[PDB]
């Protein structure tokens, strides 16, 4: 079998810059590599295969290269259009294809701190015996950030969720929401619920908590 | 009077799996113990006889076939078998009765840079027929559009070339194969062993 | 008229069938190399099996022996029966042609695969209520929904600068948490009434739920 591998994660990009995504592959797939386009909820689109020939109905802004094990797709001016996750597929066992982690591109914007939220359980939800705490690091840039969960100052780990916004329209700027879940008798023998939060925009971490009863 | 394997499996040339190699061998003689006392083949099955036991064994004539496969699709060349290769390139047929004999040649077979010589048909519209050979360039067409030697959407050009280089792991490294046929009608068997 | 729309798939049970329809439509998939490749929500793209022209199949290890490709070549359709499912089949399945060096070009317009046993139903709305210690926030907890998807809206739509709607989040139990939250001046506390309205199609449920602050 064969590995293939994006660069950047995620890079960051404004409107007529020239980006370059990554992608290599674990043997040497000798020019045998085309690259795809995806935006969410919509299917792949082929962009360049055999390495570098255009794919037609494609624009004349993108490019490819590549040959041996290492290659590289390269956007001229990035239009608005072509703001998505790029994946490589591997055609040497043709029949047998593989895809890497793919790359997304998304706008580049001024470093922006979120703004936290720490909400308690309502309540309404205390009756049915669960207990559900929301921390909220709204509007921001870039995604990346660390919630932690501290209940009477001790670390969670299997108990929390989250879920990021999309870049808003007008923003572009994030939003997250970390959902500790807990049962009505564990939040009742504990006072001190509090969330962690750091970020790239914040000079140190951020802590927005409350206690039991107040 | 010696049956001419030396001219087969130690020939300085082999011929792409698609064009796969034939050799009829006939009026002769053949030393099966030498061929796995050499001991320096990766792959050597044998079906319906047994390479030790083949020496009284007369046939009326013995077919030997040469060509050149990636190492992991070597699997492919095996009686029952299915796959780009065993599909679209040399197909083995359910009652085989010869041997597989294949041996890793990358000292040889990919050059500094990438060896592009060695093809591997990749189109085609149905499966091959047991021992076929089907050399045909035309262009390949996926739809219902005559191509007209355009290469194009729904144009293929059926023969895809090996990315042979040495430095990719052995499963990609290109394995000499040269398979053994052993037939036997109702006339004068002449290729008999000591 | 080259395209492929693929269809047959909705919701069952872990162990249930369903088959799936991929009606070619420009090119001919008699004689092409079929394809599936499924993708989750939060994962990549993944190849599931093929079909060559020359009718052989092959399967992912995940997948031998509980999948069967299929091919009707008299309505040019292409199928893919999905016997003994299981949980870790959900995910978006994409018929597509691969053109071998050419590139995998055509693609299935989209079909989904939610596999789960949970019953269906309505989701619980708990309100998130804005706190004491210039601008604050406040939403709601569209907990344990199932199945997919609810929609939201605030103050039946005369409410949306600011209002944040979150992607659902399938959490341990096999149902779907998301959180709606808006930020408003402070300065509104307890002037104005902000009410969260949610829908859950699949349940038939309509909840309508004001948000205020307790002490
Ligand atoms: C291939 O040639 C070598 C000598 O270079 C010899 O040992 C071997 O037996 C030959 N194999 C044949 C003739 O099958």
């Amino acid at each position: 079998d064969i590995q293939m591998t994006q660069s950047p994660s995620s890079l960051s990009a404004s409107v007529g810059d020239r980006v370059t995504i990554t992608c290599r592959a674990s043997q040497s797939i000798s020019s045998y590599l085309n690259w795809y386009q995806q935006k969410p909820g919509k299917a792949p689109k082929l962009l360049i295969y055999a390495a570098s020939s255009l794919q037609s109905g494609v624009p004349s802004r993108f490019s490819g290269s590549g040959s041996g094990t290492d290659f590289t797709l390269t956007i001229s001016s990035l239009q608005p259009e072509d703001f998505a996750t790029y994946y490589c597929q591997q055609s040497y066992t043709t029949p047998l294809f593989t895809f890497g982690p793919g790359t997304k591109v998304d706008i580049k914007r001024t470093v922006a701190a979120p703004s936290v939220f720490i909400f308690p359980p309502s309540d309404e939800q205390l009756k049915s015996g669960t207990a559900s705490v929301v921390c909220l690091l709204n509007n921001f840039y870039p995604r990346e950030a660390k919630v932690q969960w501290k209940v009477d100052n001790a670390l969670q780990s299997g108990n929390s969720q989250e879920s990021v916004t999309e870049q808003d329209s007008k923003d572009s700027t994030y939003s997250l929401s970390s959902t500790l879940t807990l049962s009505k008798a564990d939040y009742e023998k504990h006072k001190v619920y509090a969330c962690e939060v750091t970020h790239q925009g914040l000079s140190s971490p951020v802590t927005k908590s409350f206690n039991r009863g107040e | 009077n010696l049956c001419p394997f030396g001219e087969v499996f130690n020939a300085t040339r082999f011929a792409s799996v698609y064009a796969w190699n034939r050799k009829r061998i006939s009026n002769c003689v053949a030393d099966y113990s030498v061929l796995y006392n050499s001991a320096s083949f990766s792959t050597f099955k044998c079906y319906g006889v047994s390479p030790t036991k083949l020496n009284d064994l007369c046939f009326t004539n013995v077919y030997a076939d040469s060509f050149v496969i990636r190492g992991d699709e070597v699997r492919q060349i095996a009686p029952g078998q299915t796959g780009k290769i065993a599909d679209y390139n040399y197909k083995l047929p359910d009652d085989f009765t010869g041997c597989v004999i294949a041996w890793n040649s990358n000292n040889l077979d990919s050059k500094v840079g990438g060896n592009y010589n060695y093809l591997y048909r990749l189109f085609r519209k149905s499966n091959l027929k047991p021992f076929e050979r089907d050399i045909s360039t035309e262009i390949y067409q996926a739809g219902n559009t005559p191509c007209n030697g355009v290469e194009g959407f729904n144009c293929y050009f059926p023969l895809q070339s090996y990315g042979f280089q040495p430095t990719n792991g052995v499963g990609y490294q290109p394995y000499r194969v040269v398979v053994l046929s052993f037939e036997l009608l109702h006339a004068p068997a002449t290729v008999c062993g000591p | 008229e080259v395209q492929l729309v693929e269809s047959g798939g909705g919701l069952i049970q872990p162990g249930g069938s369903l088959r799936l329809s991929c009606a070619a439509s420009g090119l001919i998939v008699s004689s092409n190399y079929m394809s599936w490749v499924r993708q989750a929500p939060g994962k990549g793209l993944e190849w599931v099996s093929v079909l060559y022209a020359g009718g052989s199949t092959d399967y992912a290890g995940s997948v031998k022996g509980r999948f069967t490709i299929s091919r009707d070549n008299s309505k040019n359709t292409l199928y893919l029966q999905m016997n003994s499912l299981r949980a870790e089949d959900t995910a978006v399945y994409y018929c597509a042609r691969d053109a071998a060096v050419y590139g995998i070009d055509v693609w299935g317009q989209g079909t989904t695969v939610t596999v789960s046993s949970a019953s269906t139903k309505g989701p619980s709305v708990f309100p998130l209520a804005p706190s004491s210690k210039g601008t604050a926030a406040l939403g709601c907890l569209v907990k344990d929904y199932f199945p997919e998807p609810v929609t939201v809206s605030w103050n039946s739509g005369a409410l949306t600068s600011g209002v944040h709607t979150f992607p659902a989040v399938l959490q341990s139990s096999g149902l779907y948490s998301l959180s709606s939250v808006v930020t408003v001046p402070s300065s509104s506390l307890g002037t104005q009434t902000y009410i969260c309205n949610v829908n859950h199609k699949p349940s038939n449920t309509k909840v309508d739920k004001k948000v205020e602050p307790k002490s």
